[PDB]
C-alpha cells in the first residue's frame, strides 16, 4: 500500500460522509445518490451496507468501505456507460471541465477552477483537453 | 446504482485526491 493509495481512498471515503462523523449511513448513501439522479430505495440501501457491514453494527466505517470498494473493482459496461452519462451532461460524448466542475459542486467538494483543470489534464490521454468515453473507461479500470 | 458505487469508489477518488494533495 503506497502514501499515494490513502489519500484517494481518504478522499473517497469523506466523498460519502457528508457530515464526517467518521461513518456512513443509509441516509447519507442514498444522498448522495440522488445527487447522481439516481433513487435506490430503503430497502436497496440497508442491503448495500449489510454486504459489507462486518460488525452488524448498521453503519460503514473505514475498513468496511474498503472492502465495498474493493468488492465493487473486482465487478460490467452498462453501468461505466450510464455513469459517462452521469458527467456528459448534453451527451456531446466529451466530458469538459465544466461539467466536471458542476458534478462538484453537485456533491459538494468545493474545488477550484485550476483545480478542475488539472483533475482533466490528469485524466485526460490524448490531450485534447475533455475526457471522451474510452479514457473514462481507461480511468475506471 | 451499482454505476455510480462503481464511479465514486475508483476513478474520481484518484483524480480528487491527486490534485488536493498538491498544496
Ligand atoms: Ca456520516
Ligand atoms: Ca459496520
Ligand atoms: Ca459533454
Ligand atoms: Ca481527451
Amino acid at each position: 500500500l503506497t502514501e499515494e493509495q490513502i489519500a484517494e481512498f481518504k478522499e473517497a471515503f469523506s466523498l460519502f460522509d457528508k457530515d464526517g462523523d467518521g461513518t456512513i449511513t443509509t441516509k447519507e448513501l442514498g444522498t448522495v445518490m440522488r445527487s447522481l439522479g439516481q433513487n435506490p430505495t430503503e430497502a436497496e440501501l440497508q442491503d448495500m451496507i449489510n454486504e459489507v457491514d462486518a460488525d452488524g453494527n448498521g453503519t460503514i466505517d473505514f475498513p468496511e468501505f474498503l472492502t465495498m470498494m474493493a468488492r465493487k473493482m473486482k465487478d460490467s459496461e452498462e453501468e461505466i456507460r450510464e455513469a459517462f452519462r452521469v458527467f456528459d451532461k448534453d451527451g456531446n460524448g466529451y466530458i469538459s471541465a465544466a461539467e466536471l466542475r458542476h458534478v462538484m459542486t453537485n456533491l459538494g467538494e468545493k474545488l477550484t477552477d485550476e483545480e478542475v483543470d488539472e483533475m482533466i489534464r490528469e485524466a485526460d490521454i490524448d490531450g485534447d483537453g475533455q475526457v471522451n468515453y474510452e479514457e473514462f473507461v481507461q480511468m475506471m479500470t | 446504482i451499482g454505476a455510480v458505487l462503481k464511479v465514486l469508489t475508483t476513478g474520481l477518488p484518484a483524480l480528487i485526491s491527486w490534485i488536493k494533495r498538491k498544496r
